[PDB]
RNA sequence: CCUCCGCAUAAGCCUGCGUCAGAUUAAAACACUGAACUGACAAUUAACAGCCCAAUAUCUACAAUCAACCAACAAGUCAUUAUUACCCUCACUGUCAACCCAACACAGGCAUGCUCAUAAGGAAAGGUUAAAAAAAGUAAAAGGAACUCGGCAAAUCUUACCCC
RNA sequence: GCUAAACCUAGCCCCAAACCCACUCCACCUUACUACCAGACAACCUUAGCCAAACCAUUUACCCAAAUAAAGUAUAGGCGAUAGAAAUUGAAACCUGGCGCAAUAGAUAUAGUACCGCAAGGGAAAGAUGAAAAAUUAUAACCAAGCAUAAUAUAGCAAGGACUAACCCCUAUACCUUCUGCAUAAUGAAUUAACUAGAAAUAACUUUGCAAGGAGAGCCAAAGCUAAGACCCCCGAAACCAGACGAGCUACCUAAGAACAGCUAAAAGAGCACACCCGUCUAUGUAGCAAAAUAGUGGGAAGAUUUAUAGGUAGAGGCGACAAACCUA
């Protein structure tokens, strides 16, 4: 856990051990080119791999090989309205291997736009202003400028 | 000059500041005479994780859940809620002894069992 | 994001089971120990002349030996007196200057309603 | 803005505090006593009003006391009402030359002493002034113990004091038995003051030691809550079942 | 989510949390506030819901209904009267479809109207003996219910349907908790099977 | 020595209604028509009263 | 065509010419679009150097310079023993770049290894005419310091005398 | 009509009243923003100085106990420019504003932000339509310094007299000041907008009121006493002390390292000569590449040589192969 005063150890007390963990992985697609066994996450600033190990094999039980992890600096360059810098938050990205030679790829969560359902408060105005525009585009260059209102 | 209102981290010195300064990670051990790191077993942090097998519980509530009044739960009530009943049944009869408590869960100190409360040894 | 709201209900819920769990754990140290705050402590003056809280930071060797807790100084010294007085004159001047303020918007509320 | 307070009453308002006001009464008021000392390196006027000559008409004259500076070492020791003297000194005896800086210092003997009610002999680098004081005084211990806090000037003095105070209030057997008549008669010969014991304690202790020795007084770590809460409960309990 | 709002922010109809608001007043701009009228919250008769009348402007005389209200500025707008006109879709060769838009109103232009005959009357808030706190009218001495209204939640409870990662109602309400002397770590430590023979041994704090 | 230029703003009337919001658009009309009448074909023919 | 340059290590803010949309306005000494830009995407994973050494007493005079002749003087840059206790082991900091100090995209300055010119890297010239003046380069019928206070750029290659 | 001019609110200063505050979890005395190991040493000190006395060596309110009269009285004072009491009658508890202001004013402040140095520290302008910007509409324009619309037309401190008409006709040596004498070739100036410079006692003058008494205790009085009005500038130096900061460039020292091809090598604090240390001269520029540069002619380059890292010596001083040289341009 972070943000937790760690207990000191002392030679031969029991086992450290910590249920209600406070660490949040994000898995992040790889940018460049990665093999099909290497698995890149993000673990928080307070995190080293063993306990990442400890984390992937006790609750969602993967077989993990090896751990490289290194740490992100953030951006600090961009300046707001008062001349100041902006700082960015860092992070740590890690790199994990299976164990068992399996292979894993990153599906995609988009390609399924098919949805078209009833919509009163928000397609209704879509419709009208689509048909205003189909209703009115209809110019005539031969007239010359006159309105095209009056039947006489 | 230099940069002053960044704040100290660890790609600013030289070859003899990287290492002691870090990026707060917790230590899993030692070093020793020759560029070694023994590390003990008994200080990395375990992670319990319970079964997840027959669990009927969605980390989502549905909207059909009638709510209620909020209140603090405090030491008094769960007092009144642990010890106070086995009292009573204990007083009633003609038993109770105010010389020993140890039978009802308190403890006079936190040295005698692991789980100690004030100088707190377990994580969380 | 398809669903943004998500993330923040399971954070409050997460950061209302913390809560739950914190009370549980200080309604048990008061029915056991009943101390408030796992976490020891003094009132101790730093060299600044402020009072802070100190925490501890549980070593292993006493403090009458240790090298580096006896170079961590807690004594005001007679030359703090003058700083201490500038800032709360300083603070004074701050507060004076909210109630000005305050006085000045309630004149203008009354002035013009 | 304004302050409420002077700046010479932040002291009495923290005595009056919190912490600083469970002191005793008797302590604080040794404490804001505030007594002027002994004419020592200045002669003080006969009567309030002086005749000057020149001119025959009356005036009032008054004795105004002398700067001096105590360094730590008339606190360790046992010194008069003496002290350094930073002052200025002109040429020749004229203000129409240079004025220069001249700092006084006392002269230092290092003897040794018998203290009586504490039975244990002490190296103090003590002056002629005290020496004088003491034989005027008919002793040490008797020295000592008229003398109030604004004629020994140290803090050794006043723990001496101190501790002649407790040894005569609590009757404790100062030398050992099989023979009681020394002592007896050693009671006997300090029996003008007697001063209690809950008095006593708190006699030389500056502010700091007197903070701390009430903290550590009234430290009582928390007692659990659940003694108090099984208390409340029993006494409930009675009172629904005696009525 | 929770962002921090300037000390001296215009409210301009549009929420704080969307693009035209900061396209409107960007944090750079600190244009002179508008002082409103110092309301309580227990003074605030009037909600989202029921109807109103506009007292006096291009339309006066009209009844409606309140949509949205503004309790920073004291704005209300009315369902479709105090309107002007405007246009839609706009862009570089052809606009129009020219959609009226509600213009915002203060309370004292806005009076509360009873159900019963149709008539503007002031409402005050008398508090009843029975526990609940309505709105009882001054000099009519009617009771306006307040009206209901749908929650910015966006969901009814009439209709709502239990997904896969949603609960029931008969596990979320039962009492499974036993109240004890025992912590939580070591009451799932010892529920799992775990033991431990060593103890702690002793340690400062300082 | 160090200003530049402000004042960045569109001339198009975009969405922002209905994005996050609880309050809709209460129109008076519609689009066009519901079905466009078919007029007789002789109907300068037999402009009088009837035929 | 140049290479009197480049690649690494040492010191240094840490994201500073990768992609996408804007490129209407805004910084290129003008343009394409990009070393004087707005927001989003993520690089760098150690084996490289560090993060070091349980005590009680005791031990360490015959340099380096191919160290083998000889020869010295500035007299010198490197080592262990007896006893007690200790068989848990691979965690942490950075691996991008066209980059630093001088108000700057400055003909200024920066420590060691690598081929001392190669496999690193860049363009003195925007176009039009050949005004005067100035600066940098080759030589000239006869004299070779006769002009200048003085051999003052320059190339031949230059001896003797005096003072300090 | 372009450039550009005004639109009030964050509030700002002092009164009366009131005594004002400091942990949500983690990190903060070592390289603060660092979880984890064996000499515990660290405060207790006349402030000084400028100015004045036309210099200055004695002296010069500043000292933190409520008003006033005594009283600026006795006194102290190179008895002089000045300083200055005491004894004594005495000193009516409680009420929420500005005959001050509105961004060159009022706190510097939207802020102690950018920026400068390693360092203490110094430190500045900001925001204007509107009821509905979810009204991107058509208007409200009109005034200073700079411009086109709409250049010049012979002659003259730019001006005056004038006629039917700009010039043509006559007269006429810019502005404030130190100065007898200045447009003089002496000093200041490109304009516009904001800001900036006569503050006060004893003794005097005038006008009400009372009167041998005046005056809201105290003081004066052989026509006096009280009250009111009236009055005395700004900016610009080198110097001195006190509290803190610097040897990362440069002077010296300390501990561990690195550098020097080749030839002649007479054994060498030898020679020529790469890289390297310094720069005797010519030419280029002095708002340049540069608040100290560009090529060679230059001296050294096996040692009194240079350099990467870390530490110490700082002003009543540091250092100095002694230039009064250096101590962050
Ligand atoms: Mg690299
Ligand atoms: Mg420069
Ligand atoms: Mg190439
Ligand atoms: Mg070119
Ligand atoms: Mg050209
Ligand atoms: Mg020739
Ligand atoms: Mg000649
Ligand atoms: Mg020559
Ligand atoms: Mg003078
Ligand atoms: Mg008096
Ligand atoms: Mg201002
Ligand atoms: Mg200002
Ligand atoms: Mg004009
Ligand atoms: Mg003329
Ligand atoms: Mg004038
Ligand atoms: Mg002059
Ligand atoms: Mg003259
Ligand atoms: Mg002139
Ligand atoms: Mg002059
Ligand atoms: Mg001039
Ligand atoms: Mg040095
Ligand atoms: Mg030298
Ligand atoms: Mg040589
Ligand atoms: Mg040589
Ligand atoms: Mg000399």
């Amino acid at each position: 856990a972070r943000n937790v005063v760690y207990p000191l150890y002392r030679l031969g007390g029991p086992q450290l051990r910590v249920f209600r963990t406070n660490f949040f992985i994000q898995l992040v697609r790889p940018g460049v080119a990665q093999p099909e066994d290497t698995v890149q996450f993000r673990i928080p600033m307070e995190m080293t791999r063993v306990d990442l190990r400890n984390y992937l094999e006790g609750i969602y039980n993967v077989p993990v090989a090896a751990v490289r992890t290194r740490v992100q600096h953030g951006s600090n360059k961009r300046r707001d309205h008062r001349n100041v810098r902006i700082k960015k938050p860092d992070y740590k990205v890690a790199y994990v291997q299976l164990a068992h030679g399996q292979t894993f790829t990153f599906p995609d969560l988009f390609p399924e736009k098919d949805e078209s359902p009833e919509g009163s408060a928000a397609d209704d105005l879509y419709s009208m202003l689509e048909e205003e525009r189909q209703q009115r585009q209809s110019s005539d260059p031969r007239r010359g400028g006159v309105p095209s209102w009056f039947g006489l | 000059g230099a940069d002053r209102m960044s704040k100290w981290t660890s790609k600013r010195g030289p070859r003899s500041f990287r290492g002691r300064k870090g990026r707060g990670a917790k230590g899993i051990g030692f070093l020793t005479s020759g560029w070694r790191f023994v590390q003990i077993k008994e200080m990395v942090p375990e992670f319990v994780v319970p079964d997840l097998t027959g669990f009927k519980l969605k980390p989502y509530v549905s909207y059909l859940a009638p709510e209620s009044e909020e209140t603090p739960l405090t030491a008094a009530q769960l007092f009144s809620e642990a010890v106070a009943p086995a009292i009573e049944k204990d007083f009633k009869d003609g038993t109770f002894d105010p010389d020993n408590l140890e039978k009802y869960g308190f403890e006079p100190t936190q040295e005698g069992k692991l789980f100690q409360l004030y100088p707190r040894n377990f994580l969380r | 994001m398809p669903s943004p709201e998500r993330l923040d209900k399971v954070v409050d819920s997460m950061d209302a089971l913390d809560k739950v769990v914190q009370e549980r754990e200080d309604a048990l140290r008061l029915l056991q120990t009943g101390q408030e705050r796992a976490r020891p402590g003094a009132w101790r003056r730093d060299i600044f002349g402020r009072i802070i809280w100190h925490k501890f930071k549980q070593w292993v060797i006493p403090w009458h030996l240790n090298k580096r807790y006896n170079r961590k100084r807690f004594f005001a010294l007679p030359y703090v007196d003058h700083f201490l007085r500038l800032e709360r004159e300083k603070r004074a001047r701050i507060k004076a200057r909210k109630e000005n303020l305050e006085r000045k918007k309630a004149k203008i509320l009354l002035k013009k309603f | 803005p304004l302050h409420k307070y002077p700046v010479w009453l932040w002291k009495r308002l923290q005595l009056r505090e919190g912490i600083c006001s469970r002191l005793p009464g008797h302590y604080l008021r040794s404490l804001e006593e505030e007594r002027t000392p002994t004419p020592v390196h200045y002669r003080p006027h006969g009567a309030k009003f002086k005749i000057n000559p020149k001119n025959g008409q009356r005036e009032r004259v008054e004795d105004v006391p002398i700067p001096i500076y105590f360094p730590p070492e008339s606190q360790r020791g046992l010194w008069g009402g003496e002290g350094w003297i930073l002052g200025q000194i002109y040429a020749n005896n004229d203000k129409l030359s240079k004025r220069l800086k001249k700092v006084w210092k006392p002269q230092l003997f290092e003897r040794e002493f018998y203290s009586e009610i504490l039975d244990k002999k002490f190296t103090v680098t003590v002056t002629m002034r005290t020496l004088d004081l003491i034989d005027e005084a008919y002793g040490l211990d008797f020295y000592i113990l008229k003398a109030s806090g604004e004629d020994l000037c140290s803090k050794f003095g006043m723990d001496l004091k101190r501790g002649m105070l407790l040894r005569l209030a609590r009757q404790d057997p100062q030398l050992h038995p099989e023979d009681p008549e020394r002592r007896a008669a050693i009671y006997d010969k300090y029996k003008e003051f007697a001063i209690p014991e809950e008095e006593a304690e708190w006699v030389g202790l500056t502010l700091e030691e007197a903070i701390e020795k009430q903290r550590l007084l009234e430290e009582k770590d928390p007692v659990p809550l659940f003694k108090i809460y099984v208390a409340e409960l029993i006494q409930q309990l009675q009172q629904q079942a005696l009525s | 989510s929770k962002v921090t709002l300037p000390p001296h922010y215009r409210y301009g109809m549009s929420p704080p949390g969307s693009v035209a608001d900061k396209r409107k007043n960007p944090p750079w701009i600190r244009r002179r506030p508008v002082v409103v009228e110092p309301i309580s919250d227990e003074d605030w008769y009037l909600f989202c819901g029921d109807t109103v009348e506009i007292l006096e402007g291009k339309d006066a005389g009209k009844q409606g209904k309140v949509v949205q209200v503004i309790r920073q500025r004291n704005w209300v707008v009315v369902g479709g009267l105090n309107t002007h006109y405007r246009y839609i879709g706009k862009t570089m060769d052809y606009r129009g479809t020219m959609i009226p838009s509600e213009a915002p109103l203060l309370h004292r232009q806005v009076k509360l109207v009873d159900p019963m005959d149709r008539k503007p009357t002031e409402i005050e808030w008398r508090f009843t003996e029975a526990g609940e706190r309505v709105r009882v009218s001054t000099r009519s001495g009617r009771i306006i219910p307040k009206p209901e209204f749908p929650r910015a939640d966006g969901i009814v409870p009439e209709t709502w349907i239990d997904g896969p990662k949603d609960t029931s109602v008969e596990d979320a309400l039962e009492r499974t908790y036993v109240p004890c002397l025992k912590t939580l770590q070591e009451e799932v430590m010892e529920a799992m099977g775990i033991k431990e023979t060593r103890k702690y041994k002793k340690v400062y704090w300082y | 020595t160090e200003k530049e230029f402000m004042q960045h703003a569109r001339k198009a009337g975009l969405v922002i209604p209905p994005e996050k919001s609880d309050r809709s658009i209460h129109l008076a009309c519609t689009a066009g028509i519901f079905d466009a009448y078919v007029p007789p074909e002789g109907d300068a023919r037999i402009s009088s009263l009837s035929k």
